[PDB]
């Protein structure tokens, strides 16, 4: 259990997302996703959803579990539509 | 015979005098006064431009409050308030929510200058600013007081600065900082200067136009009422700045500017901005909340500026830029979440209204239209519950207000995250961030809502926990102001 | 859902209807709502240390202080219509008692007593306003500030009517220095620097319960009675009938100061030990006091007289109280 | 400290005196006093019931300008004229004209009193009465004036008392009769007690009202402002009349009252009734013109003279019928020679209206009705010439108004002619001609305007000769309300 | 059509936008619109047959009295503004003045002196009252009625004064008979029956420009340099503070109401005649007034010297309109 | 030429009618219909126009004359519907 912010892409507002220190990117993609598709963000399911650290742009494989990443709690991450 | 003022007026500010029986840093201590190294001779060249002595004031504000007063009763049992539009009834109760104990409190504000500040001529005028805030606070509390009966987000006029509601906590959290917990001469500048020569100046003037438009007389002579004492004391700030520049001290007054006009940007970006082009139905509405800005705030600043001898801040670029975003940002926060607010949100997203927005804000349907679009077809296919939240947002640290910006087609949301002493801090914009830098000490362990969460301190940890500890109920908590009419134009 | 109530939701339990003055003062402050960090900031802010200093740390301890009620019940709107009238009055008589040429009759010898007795009461009088207006800024509760609200606004009048006379003087009398020479005798004369001490001192008495005392209860008891109660009797006696009458006009708002005043200590006696933190303030503060209505009276015609009077009568606001 | 009232009020009117150097007759003139042969000393026992004493008159009546003018200042830019119903509009430019001088003119007959009563009492009230309807007057005039740019309508506000238009005729013929011509009891008893407290005390209460039920808060704070004045002064016949009753002239006095409450009756029939049940709209009508009469006049006026001493007037039955009938004569009068006057009649006839008329007045349709079918079917079937006259009405020689009655299926007009001195004058009901032979040298060689077009007064001695002379041109001159949009209704 | 207007039809040749005094106050009245039949009912009527003698037929002639114009521009709004302040005033001296027992500290001989001279001044202010409330009724003009009906309220305003402070001496000196004796003295002392036989005979002076003369002219200048000016400074030299105020506060009334005297007559010199008729009017009164002056001041304390002050005073107010 | 007062029946106001003296009461009964018929007052066709005084009843024969019916100027006259 770990707090993460979630700055979805196309969304207009950075939230709060409870994520778990042994989910994959993938799943702290569809956390966030929750939060965001299909209340504020249309889905793209041509797209992938992808995890990047908001402060400076690195990108987290798909499968890589959060535990690994080094996240401070309460990192700000962005969540990217790509393929 | 009387004498004319001009004759005698210097004899009421010729206070001051060399303590013998204490020191002057006792009497005057630096913490509360600010004199910042100036002596009490050159803190004698503060000359007020608009002169006013007891008699007068106390001769004509009988009148004011005669004339409002009068007003308000002649009207009474018309019953404006049960047949007004709901967005506007939301505009009153969002106004005396976030302002009448803030006013109240800002003559302790007034308070503060009027003992410790240096400059006779400032304590005099501060205990008229005093009395002002006394008389904005009692008013501003006596208006709505008359509603109680209405609604229960009425007594949120008293309530609202009493509870850790969000709004509440960015309330005092820019009150508490500009002008409860500085020195005299940082009050003067950083309140009188900055927020109220700077906005609620303007503000309430267009809100008395507003009221008009609206066809409520009561409030339109309310607010037009108090703003004819805002100018009293609110040249305060002025003569300190030019005081502080003419001796070694530009540098600490432009940085206190800065800070101050930053701040009431953000505050401001919230409490009006939404209920400018949002809450007024689309007849009324005479310029958008970005041209009434350019006209009415920006060009005034640039002009203070240019004569005291100080520069345009740092920011000044982003904060044009923002006029386009920011606002939009706090509207769509502040209706999301509406169940966290003690007024009713206008979404204010009607095709009418969007063709508006569009003219106002070239690109707002493609960037902001996006996240309404999917609110709208959610509402439309019976899936109300998608338009309601199930987090926090991640609020700024420094204003307490959510970080949002645009989105859709254009993207562009940002934190301006900072890492300071094993803690990790959230800002809403750059200058957010800019503000606690300079100054960290005075903001360092304050918590804001979700730090607040994150502790433990919200119990239970979940979002009708939030509820309690915010002081919200079923009969205050906000929904869709016209209940959900503008959704029938979609289906 | 909440139901909508008769009146704000604090005052809901009264059975008489909240008045205006009830409806409009109470339960204003916030800073009260967290004494571990009184403003919406860091909590070792200088403010923030200085609030729970000489706010909430204060040795005169009561569970409600929101409970307090002016017994004059003023409201921004009441106070304006009574100093209104009042100064209706004392502008009547600014503009009636000139046009009769009332200074031109004053001897050359009370002329002599106005400057070093007198004018020199617009310092005085300025230092009572910002003592007054520190009690506003930190008593514990908001109808405890409003009355020092006003209060502060009553000093301001009594400088302004002092000043205003000042120059009608000047005007008179030209070669007396009238308007310039008040700071200096302030500064240096004794019949003056027994009140300037006192005035001084208590100037950084920051403890709220202690400010009120020291300026409420001992310092405002001893200068009414100086320069109004016996400056103004000498002057009704020596043909000055605008400063007689003048001075009886600024009594009435001392009268209301100490009708708040006694209001305070009525409920601070409520609470077991606050009458003998009361007393402990106004021993430590009573002798300069007497030093000042001694320094300034004793110098007075029929001067050791005018020290009695003074002295038992401001005792005597005290006594009445408790 | 201060006295009591009670303490030495009665020193104020302590102030009847033994004149030496002139007689009494010589300083109190029977034609002014009226003393009626009662002596200095019983006039003396004079007690009105409301006291008041200049400086309370003088803080007070500041409250209240402060307050109406305050509103009107408030309420001025939003022009709520511009957007009211015409029947409204109308109501308020006939009530202007035909009050404003009239209010005005009544600080003489107040005067009267002042100088000429031999009741210190008297003489102080009617002194406050004095400077009351100097206020009515300058504020009925400061009002209306606002709206002189809107219509040359407004002008009459000032105008109309000094024109020859009939209704004009008929107000002076009213007041001068009960006001301006009599001695000093005569006008205490016929004024203030008839008129003022029978009257205009009540038909401005509900005139206010109406103003507020038409959104119209200027108005209705205006009148209802002008009403807190009336009881101090109206209060004066009331000790007049037991003075009266109480030595040998029960008679005299009940003979004053009996014609001043036929007069006032007559007048009211014309400026209340048609307003009441035709100019203001359907879902704003409370009460009935003849419910209105019943509730708050008629009875009144019985509890007044029981208390008194005194008789129900010989024609108070009468009275009552007519009830249902005079005011639906004026209002026909009215609309039908609407170019005659110098607001905008309106007809109220609409289908909704005519059932209203028939709950509240049974048999309206099959007597009134009738005229208004023929008016009717005219302005459908294209012929609008035959809606308006090409003659004059009858006049009667008393009250001034036009001598009309109930048609239709029940008609009954009748003339109650007179020849005296070799003479004919036409009397409008019994009571307007018994008023003529109780006094006939105070009415004789007056004439109304169809004597003076006859005698050759009127010159051309046509229609628009007539509308000169009464100062009438196009612009002023009346029409139908609300430009007959009603008729639409019937197609 | 008829087109609106900037302001009112009688009005609309100006070049100045009309003031509020011009569009609540000028062309009123309508009885002068017939002069042969002045009023709405048979001409000849008593009342029709008084104002075509005493208003109408005047000898002193205007073409256009609707041209005058109160040079205070006093309206009903801004009358009670003024005298809610100056009364404001007044009743803050007898509030004051009395809390601090200025009627205690009256000599006997003074005492007896306001007995005699002063509370008896009741009738002949409610007199002046009758004379104003005359003027109002018949004059040719409603400017010229307003000036005398702001007068009249004024005249009860000193009434009112009287009868208050009448009370207040009875209250303190119980057995001087305050309150029961004035009429008496007012009948048959000879100090005023000077006055009683001006004030009776102007009282029967029906014709509108009589009244004015007699009443504004002659008699009030007489009542004024006598009771106000000449009472007032002998109060104010024999210890009676308030008396020598009140009656400084009522001479700003008297004076406001000589300048729309002196406006009136200034027009009335407009016309050919017009300062003939209102000498020979003068003329005629003078003597009376001389005579009520002698009687009253006479009685005096230092009795000629007030004589020859208020006899002049009151001359030069004519003097000065020419 | 000589003025009456019209009271005609069913209308609801006496009117001022210029006649003649030369006119018969039927051709007094024409000039006061022209100013209630069709104004205020429905026809009736299968109806005769009266003329009667006023102040006492009498009825005038269709026939006679104003010059011979001893009226007073502004005399005040019905104008009945009869057979
Ligand atoms: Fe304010
Ligand atoms: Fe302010
Ligand atoms: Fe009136
Ligand atoms: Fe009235
Ligand atoms: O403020
Ligand atoms: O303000
Ligand atoms: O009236
Ligand atoms: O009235």
């Amino acid at each position: 259990t770990f707090p993460i912010m979630s700055n979805f892409e196309r969304d207009f507002v950075i939230q709060l997302v409870p994520v778990d220190t042994e989910d994959t990117m993938d799943q702290v993609a569809e956390k966030c996703a929750y939060h965001s598709i299909n209340r504020r963000v249309h889905p793209q399911p041509e797209k992938i959803l992808r995890v990047r650290r908001h402060e400076d742009g690195t990108l987290f494989p798909r499968g890589m579990i959060v535990s690994d990443a080094g996240l401070r709690p309460t990192e700000t991450l962005d969540i990217i539509f790509m393929d | 015979s009387m004498l004319k003022r001009e004759d005698w007026y210097d004899l009421t500010r010729t206070t001051n005098w060399t303590p013998k029986y204490v020191t002057e840093n006792e009497l005057f201590p630096e913490e509360m006064s600010g004199a910042r190294g100036i002596s009490m001779e050159a803190w004698e060249k503060y000359d007020e431009p608009y002169k006013i002595t007891y008699p007068e004031y106390v001769s004509i504000q009988r009148e004011k409050d005669s004339g409002a007063y009068s007003i308000k009763a002649a009207l009474e049992r018309d019953g404006f308030v049960d047949r007004a539009d709901p967005g506007w009834v939301s505009t009153m109760q969002l106004h005396f929510g976030a302002i009448a104990l803030e006013e109240y409190a800002a003559s302790t504000a007034e308070a503060r200058m009027a003992r410790f500040a240096k400059a006779p001529g400032n304590r005099n005028m501060a205990t008229f600013g005093m009395m002002d805030e006394n008389r904005h606070g009692q008013i501003q509390l006596y208006f709505p007081y008359a509603n109680v009966k209405r609604s229960r987000k009425w007594d949120w006029a008293h309530k609202a600065i009493h509870t850790n509601e969000w709004a509440a906590i960015a309330a005092r959290s820019f009150f508490d900082d500009m002008m409860m917990t500085r020195d005299s001469v940082a009050v003067s500048i950083m309140l009188t200067f900055a927020f109220e020569t700077g906005f609620s100046n303007m503000q309430f003037l267009g809100l008395a136009a507003d009221a008009a438009e609206a066809g409520d007389h009561t409030f339109a002579s309310l607010i037009s009422s108090i703003q004819t004492d805002e100018s009293r004391h609110a040249q305060q700030g002025g003569p300190s700045l030019k005081i502080l520049v003419e001796n070694g001290k530009k540098d600490e007054a432009q940085q206190m500017v800065d800070v101050a006009i930053w701040r009431s940007w953000k505050l401001f970006s919230v409490l009006t901005g939404p209920e400018m082009d949002y809450y007024t139905p689309l007849e009324s509405r005479n310029q958008s909340f970005k041209e009434f800005m350019l006209e009415w705030i920006v060009a005034q600043f640039e002009r203070q500026l240019l004569d005291l001898g100080l520069d345009k801040p740092w920011y000044w670029d982003q904060f044009m830029q923002d006029l386009d975003e920011t606002h939009h940002g706090m509207h769509l926060g502040v209706w999301y979440w509406r169940p966290t607010v003690w007024w009713d949100p206008a979404a204010g997203v009607s095709p009418e209204e969007r063709e508006w927005l569009e003219e106002k804000y070239p690109g707002w349907n493609d960037t902001w239209g996006q996240c309404w679009d999917v609110i709208t077809d959610n509402l439309v296919n019976g899936k109300p519950e998608l338009t309601v939240p199930e987090t926090l947002p991640t609020i700024c640290n420094m204003c307490n207000l959510p970080i949002a910006h645009t989105p859709g087609n254009k993207w562009n949301v940002k934190d301006y995250q900072l890492e300071y002493e094993g803690r990790l801090y959230h800002f809403g914009s750059e200058a957010d961030r800019w503000c606690f830098q300079i100054d960290p000490e005075r903001y360092k362990n304050h918590t804001n809502l979700v730090d607040r969460f994150l502790k433990g301190e919200i119990q239970p940890a979940d979002l009708a926990g939030a509820l309690m500890y915010m002081s919200l109920e079923p009969g205050v908590m906000g929904d869709d102001a016209h209940d959900y009419e503008w959704v029938k134009a979609y289906q | 859902a909440l139901k909508p109530l008769k009146t704000w939701s604090h005052l809901a339990g009264n059975r008489r209807r909240p008045s205006e003055y009830e409806v409009v003062s109470t339960n204003l402050h916030y800073f009260t709502d967290n004494p571990e960090r009184p403003w919406e900031l860091d909590s070792n802010l200088p403010m923030q240390t200085w609030y729970k200093k000489y706010c909430f740390d204060s040795p005169l301890k009561h569970d409600d202080w929101n409970a307090f009620r002016d017994p004059d019940q003023l409201v921004y709107r009441t106070y304006n219509l009574l100093q209104d009238g009042q100064e209706s009055y004392v502008q009547g008589l600014f503009d009636q008692l000139n046009d009769r040429g009332h200074d031109q009759m004053l001897t050359r010898e009370w002329v002599e007593t106005l400057a070093r007795f007198y004018t020199p009461a617009r310092y005085l009088f300025h230092a009572l306003q910002m003592g007054s207006v520190y009690i506003h800024q930190i008593a514990p509760a908001s109808t405890i500030t409003n009355c020092a609200t006003y209060e502060t606004a009553d000093h301001l009048r009594w400088l302004t009517h002092t000043a205003y006379r000042t120059r009608e003087l000047a005007n008179c009398y030209p070669d007396v220095g009238f308007g310039k020479r008040e700071r200096d005798v302030w500064e240096n004369d004794p019949a003056w620097q027994g009140f300037r001490e006192l005035i001084e001192k208590a100037l950084i008495a920051w403890d709220w319960g202690e400010a009120f005392t020291a300026i409420n209860l001992v310092t405002k008891p001893a200068v009414e009675e100086a320069l109004l109660q016996q400056l103004g009797s000498l002057a009704q006696s020596e043909g000055d009938t605008l400063l007689g009458l003048l001075a009886q006009a600024q009594k009435r708002d001392a009268e209301r100061h100490r009708r708040w005043s006694s209001a305070l200590v009525k409920m601070a006696l409520e609470k077991e030990g606050n009458r003998e933190v009361l007393q402990k303030w106004v021993a430590k503060w009573e002798p300069l006091a007497d030093k000042a209505i001694e320094a300034y009276c004793s110098a007075l015609p029929d001067g050791e007289n005018a020290i009695v009077e003074a002295k038992s009568a401001s005792r005597y606001v005290r006594q009445m109280m408790g």
